[PDB]
């Protein structure tokens, strides 16, 4: 319902989400606070990386919270 | 067979199109260690996928085994392993565009030749969760300015209360980093050695370290107990032909990592990166992830 | 994006830069390695000179371009 989303550099940002949103939905909001493509983003919680397609009630997450954020490095 | 194969000019994964980050991602889990050989060799199940045979067909004889044996492979058999890594997640790009290990690893692994996952981990004594590399996060300020991969892994396990369920055959962690544009630390002391007896309910050994100081990957991999050890890989050392061209990849040996891993972290933080002779200052400041498998070089 | 700069000699040298950068930045990071001063270098990509204010992306130089330098 109220989540926080903490990235590595110490900053912490704020969701209104529904149990029943997707990371999609989740890291289109996050993007929207701080111009991230999903493609980048990398959402974690209890040590684990959530995929795209299953939703927070899934993997067990409560209002209140604490996701870590890290991008990814595309290189070549 | 020896080592004297493997190093030089052209030797190597010849990597092209965006390939380093596979090019050297298969080169640090295959060209020396043997953790994950097994993956290569389970043979034909039911339950695995269409494509599964043919996969562990490139990767064993026309990739690992002539990488071995030879000491090089050629760009085209990577492009066709690129090519099937599509096939299952169409719209990738993982023919053409830049990508991440953890993208290229987790498409293979999990979806083509399932590989029981290579941790297990337990948070707040709660349920189980299994994935196959572990991202360092914490909270700096209070801290050195190198830190080891231990302390790092240490930090990262407590403030997300986590523990592994079991010994760990093979372990990949990720360092501090938040994109291109922020490195935690400017330098890391790479823990040669790992004990985990702390951290679930005794020993491990680094054998390679995956490097990318922004935007191109290349490879340290250490081949013996020695503490000379080492060898540096980039797939795109060289060229030749001019937009029509062909890359050259290079494989040279690079002592010096192992003696600068014998000073100390203060000792290293007051050393300037210009000052640190030969490969180190790739390793020592451009580490993405540190690869540490259950002992087999080390002795004693 | 990785790129590789020759000289006349036949010497490779290998850059790790950003569309982005400006052709002042690369030279910077070229006298780094080979110690010369950007006064001096002139970079060139099929054929042409490249201006010190412009960038990569501008000169439509991809990943794993090879530029010639040359003193000037």
């Amino acid at each position: 319902m109220q989540i926080f989303v903490k990235t590595l550099t110490g900053k912490t940002i704020t969701l209104e989400v529904e149990p029943s949103d997707t990371i999609e939905n989740v890291k289109a909001k996050i993007q929207d606070k701080e111009g991230i493509p999903p493609d980048q983003q990398r959402l974690i919680f209890a040590g684990k990386q959530l995929e795209d397609g299953r939703t927070l009630s899934d993997y067990n997450i409560q209002r209140e919270s604490t996701l870590h954020l890290v991008l990814r490095l595309r290189g070549g | 067979m020896g080592l004297e194969v493997m190093v030089g000019k052209k030797k190597g994964i010849q990597g092209h199109y965006n390939s380093a980050y596979l090019d050297s991602t298969l080169f640090c889990l295959f060209s020396f260690s043997s953790v994950l050989d097994t993956v290569l060799l389970r043979p034909r199940s039911k339950t695995d996928v269409e494509y599964y045979k043919e996969t562990q067909e490139l990767l064993r004889t026309e990739i690992v085994n002539p990488l071995r044996i030879h000491g090089y492979v050629c760009a085209t058999k990577i492009m066709k392993l690129r090519r099937i890594l599509e096939k299952v997640e169409a719209a990738s790009g993982f023919t053409s565009e830049e990508k991440d290990p953890e993208e290229f690893l987790n498409i293979l692994f999990h979806h083509i030749l399932r590989v029981d996952p290579l941790l297990r981990l337990r948070s707040a004594g709660q349920k189980v969760q299994d994935c196959y590399f572990y991202q360092i996060f914490m909270d700096k300020k209070d801290k050195v300015m190198v830190p080891t991969s231990q302390q790092l892994l240490e930090w990262s396990f407590i403030n997300s209360d986590l523990k592994f369920a079991e010994a760990p055959s093979c372990l990949i962690i990720q360092m501090p980093r938040f994109g291109k544009d922020f490195k935690m630390f400017n330098k890391i002391f790479p823990s040669l050695e790992l004990d985990i007896t702390d951290l679930l309910d005794q020993q491990m050994e680094l054998f390679a370290v995956l490097c990318i100081e922004t935007s191109h990957y290349v490879a340290f991999v250490k081949y013996g107990s020695a503490d000379s050890a080492w060898l540096f890989f980039d797939s795109m050392a060289d060229r030749d032909g001019g937009q029509n061209g062909f890359n050259i990849p290079q494989v040279s040996r690079c002592p010096e990592v192992g003696e600068y891993l014998k000073m100390t972290p203060e000792e290293l933080h007051a050393l300037d990166p210009k000052n640190i002779q030969g490969y180190a200052r790739r390793l020592l400041c451009d580490a993405y992830m540190c690869m540490y498998q259950s002992p087999t070089m080390s002795l004693y």
